[PDB]
């Protein structure tokens, strides 16, 4: 039916490093890019990260530019965003996300729980 | 970037109503928005994209229509399980993907 | 009024053009693509292998 | 002259699961790519799934993404599609195919007989 | 997806007419179209592929034509066999393959 | 220095079956591919099926698949092809090659004499 | 699979001259063309490879060459025993091998 | 340093055809629209023909309408004038130019070294 | 050298329609606006339409509002008038024009050959 | 409109001599006039513009000249190939076009 | 057309004087006009445009001034290499480019 | 964080070539187009050149056109700007640029340390 | 080129003040204007861009305004930290980039 | 069949010169090249196998690199004893073993 199942949260210092995973399945994981959604404490939605289907190519929202690293690894069907130099502004609820697939249209369909992360002292 | 704005920021209304939820967008942006219903303790779900074109799966109650930067999604009949956070999102090709700040529905 | 259209209107490039690559490409694999083996496929053995016992 | 046959249909309950077959006979399975394609009692006509020619890759409709899952088996030369959480959407006949080979064409030229899946109450 | 339109939904005809099936796309898929015939209660059979070509085995009479959005199949003289439904297939690179509603050839 | 012997034809009734056998002489048989090549009275040729070297992988054109039947057996010295199901337009004259055995060339250099099949009445 | 065409289908020529026979791809096929020379009463014999590589035997008044869909058999000196029909074969890889319909040169 | 050498000069009957190149070097030849400047033996300048940065649209003098067309080839860092049905008044040298890039000034900068043309008999 | 060819012309009775084409050659149509210009048999002439290069205005004169309709295809390279509820005055020989190109001077400088239509019954 | 009325209707002449087309226009229209010359059978030539200023390629016998409601048109040295009729054209602004009834020059 | 004439044709003039060069249009140009000097034997170089603005590279020593139909350009202090001719050339919108006659600098 | 480090200035005659590079660091190279900013001693600043995402388009600023090639290569993550030509006036403090990646906003967000360059003798 | 310039040229004041910095386009620039800080020692930073909105990161005490060819950058309350140079640059569709010459922030 | 192209032909050198001898493949063979050293009147000796091992008893100053198309021999210090004809091998798996040119070191 295709869930999206994340991990690897919890509390870090700012500018501590924090991996995450977003092991998927029932789903055909290889044949689809996938994106990583940011909802803010604010109840605000904010994009963060986008991987192709075999990795070529990776974009990012300027507000993570340089900071964050997303990297897709088809074998064992999971998807990961590495997170450098974090701040007080990172700390929200981070959904998965997998691309509908349309021909031009970018859109969520199967949104992973959310995993959160806090950045404080 | 591209600035979702969507109007009202919260629009209270009974069960059996029919409700529009405006999308304001800073430039033009053609016919490539999304419409996504979150209901608290949940991920949001997809119920509209390419701006006009029904999801599968949603509710036919569901309306959206509208160009450029001037954008609706239209309830026909309100429903008991359709008060949730509603959100306006765009997928311009060479601008990022923004979020609005999302209208809440309250009930009465 | 002039009804003819303008001789010199600007006609270099735009040097501001959006230099940057498409956000929003379509990312995903392509369901369309030749899903057949290769017919053209080498059908000959090797002569390369290990001619030792 | 090239027929596909298919069995394993019948009448289920919604949420349950069902094996089809597509044992093949004459055809050089091996060097194929076959398809699944839907036809709904409407009459219309709906593509679901495709698998590359030794399984590398295997692709389905959105509406049936998570749900079905099609695998080949060169050895004994049949086609397999399992089907789980089915819904009253699935009430249709079955039909097998067969891709052309063209170089960038992707046209179904012996079309199977058909096995009907029916899920009701 | 797109969503694939061929109209007339059903037109009818008398043996030695001359008939016209268009197929209508949502956006351009280039030339990768494929049309099909289904006499009832049989699997449906391929008689143009590539939107232009004829397939091998299939009478000269069938012809197809058109590119971008408009497709047109052209029977040049209606037989007493050509009475079935037709249908228009696309399989453009990187969308999903989809038919259309399909056009019912009726006597007299 | 290599000459291709090919037999087994004469004239036969649409829907019947027929053999051609392509008995070699001096050529390795079993570290090279064998192609047939069929044609037509019109003057053209058309490529029908090609045999690897120890049978792992058969193909065929489009028109001849399913039924045509290519068998390679090694031991004496010869490439088998059965012919089946056959309509007016398989009358040509069927010749037998040998692939030049490039890494990646399909080129015949030792074409054989041809041996006719009559599809008629 | 690939139609391919080779043109002129006829064209006469005397010994001596020089004289070109090209052969037209409908898609790419990138270099992986052969070339056949057919005397009446014998089966082709494979002239060039690869689109330009000359095959062993071969005299060097023959000569290939192209890319893409646009090749050209060149002649360098058109001799008496140079008189038949010449075809053009393709192997692309992941595609079906073709002939050409087969260019007849004639005396004179 | 951008130097633009011309080419295609000589001495023609009137009535007869002609062509003339401006192959530029070191110039971003793309970028920019391009004119092309005559200059008669009394030493009066005129202006010619424009053709913007990829062809889209040219414009040419009214003494020059339909008997000169001009072509651009960007692949090939070149400029090209055709001229038809001549006459003694076109004979003078011709000057390649280059608009010099501004929003509104339509000033040449660059101009080529000259190609003479004479009409006569 | 600039030659506008024009067509579509006869004969109809009053109250029909008729439709004028001006298919233009070797000129840069889509830059230059077109008049219609007609010739009554009494020798005199009365201006009918322009166009602007685009399309984006057109003037008529004052005999002709209403009932001419006068529409540019630049692709085309051509010039259409469309009458409509002909009358007994438009029986006249009607010339296709272009504007000279001046700033303030609508002056025609290449008039076409000229078609004849008649209005009777 | 503006009415233009040309004096005289006809105009008699012979080779060599001189004659003088006067155009009077019933209002003002500062210098924005034309002149055309219509050979029988052909399309109409322009001559002059503005009033004053001579078209390209005109033998500079034609000489143009007033301004305001009074302007005439002068041929310095008639010659055999300048029999023919003469229009003049008025393009004022906020003004619609209109021609003149048209002045014949006859041999001798 | 708007035809350029700039006066005076020559001015002689010596080392070290100012000499100033008019350019006078027909018909306004706002102030769309360029200035050129041609050496002999050379294809002109450009010195100002917008009938005000110093081109880069050019020496100070040369200034433009003027708007509607004078324009004027001034050589501060003459310089034994800035003996050549001078063109003046209008850019105005909707009409085309045009050039002087040529005003020639002579020694003493 | 993204950091861009340039180099490869020093002391040059007018006329001699140069070499600039801007290796950057953990920024996503290929998919932000970058420019080149001249800051002469004087405090001025000038824009130089912008090469695209791709490297298919190049724009200059006309003080340096013909002499500056700029190149960028995406496999070793570095940006590449050559000189030619030099004089007086190319004496400044360079540096590397970044542009934000908005949809038609030409800002710099990112900016390099800079390179020195002097043109003396 | 468009020209830019900024005014005043240097303007001094206090911590706790509030100054206007303005930005004067040659030609309209519509709002495709961004402000620069740079202090001494270091590449200039963003501040503003599209003429009045404010860039990630920035504090909110910067505003932006104008339209046209005059724009205004006004700091509410002068802060230690903000005394550097800025630079306004603009970006219109085009036109090259230019910068300001680049206003001076005084202690005292 | 893969042919190599071994440049130069001949590279005449001195002893304690350091020479280096390609070898360009037709098409990409990995790694599976050998060279040879093949002095007058005796068989060719290996000297690399898998375009970069050493043989056993072969002198530590010959070294190989490249892979794919662009292979490379070079020896560090020559040596009186290494004058010979040195050729390169291919052993490419699917493809038949053919053999270079020649590259020759003379002395002086």
């Amino acid at each position: 039916q295709v869930q999206l199942v994340e991990s690897g949260g919890g509390v870090v210092q700012p500018g501590r490093s924090l991996r995450l995973s977003c092991a998927a399945s029932r789903l055909t994981f290889r044949n689809f890019g996938m994106h990583w959604v940011r909802q803010t404490p604010g109840k605000g939605l904010e994009w963060v990260a986008v991987i192709w289907h075999d990795g070529s190519n990776k974009f990012y929202a300027d507000s993570v530019e340089g900071r964050f690293t997303i990297s897709r690894d088809n074998s064992k069907n999971t998807l990961y965003l590495q997170m450098n130099s974090l701040r007080d502004e990172d700390t929200a609820i981070y959904y998965c996300a997998k691309d509908w697939g349309g021909a031009s249209d970018r859109v969520f369909d199967y949104w992973g729980r959310g995993t959160l992360v806090i950045v404080s002292s | 970037d591209i600035q979702m704005t969507q109007s009202p920021s919260t629009l209270s209304a009974s069960v059996g109503d029919r409700v529009t939820i405006t999308c304001r967008a800073s430039q033009s942006v053609s016919t490539s928005l999304a419409w996504y219903q979150q209901k608290p303790g949940k991920a949001p779900n997809l119920l509209i994209y390419q701006a006009s074109t029904l999801y599968r799966g949603v509710p036919s109650r569901f309306s959206g229509s509208g160009s450029g930067t001037e954008f609706t999604l239209t309830i026909g009949s309100l429903q008991p399980d359709d008060f949730a956070t509603y959100y306006c999102q765009h997928y311009n090709s060479y601008s990022r993907i923004t979020f609005g700040q999302g209208t809440r529905l309250e009930i009465k | 009024a002039n009804p003819n259209a303008n001789p010199n209107a600007n006609p270099n490039a735009n040097p501001n053009a959006n230099p940057n690559a498409n956000p929003n490409a379509n990312p995903n694999a392509n369901p369309n693509a030749n899903p057949n083996a290769n017919p053209n496929a080498n059908p000959n053995a090797n002569p390369n292998a290990n001619p030792n016992a």
